[PDB]
C-alpha cells in the first residue's frame, strides 16, 4: 500500500507518477478503453486525497463516476 | 475535473 510516508520519500517530482501507478490498475478493472484518460482526471486532485481514494473503493469509484461523466459530457460538448 | 488531461501511461 502507499502511504503519506512513502510519498513524502519520493521526489517531489515523482509523487504524481507513484499515485498514478497505483490508481491506474484499479480504474482500468472499472473503465478497460478509458482507464489512461480518467487516470490522467484524477491526478489533478491533490495527493492527501488520492491517497485516501486508493485505500477506499467507495471514494474511488465515486470519483470515477464524476470523471466518466464529464469526459461524456465534454464528447457531446465537442462534437 | 479536467476532460482535457494528459492521458496516463502505466509502467
Amino acid at each position: 500500500p502507499l502511504t503519506a510516508s512513502m510519498l513524502a520519500s519520493a521526489p517531489p517530482q515523482e509523487q504524481k507518477q507513484m499515485l498514478g501507478e497505483r490508481l491506474f490498475p484499479l480504474i482500468q478493472a472499472m473503465h478497460p478503453t478509458l482507464a489512461g484518460k480518467i487516470t490522467g482526471m484524477l491526478l489533478e486532485i491533490d495527493n492527501s486525497e488520492l491517497l485516501h481514494m486508493l485505500e477506499s473503493p467507495e471514494s474511488l469509484r465515486s470519483k470515477v463516476d464524476e470523471a466518466v461523466a464529464v469526459l461524456q459530457a465534454h464528447q457531446a460538448k465537442e462534437a | 475535473l479536467n476532460p482535457n488531461a494528459k492521458v496516463w501511461q502505466e509502467i
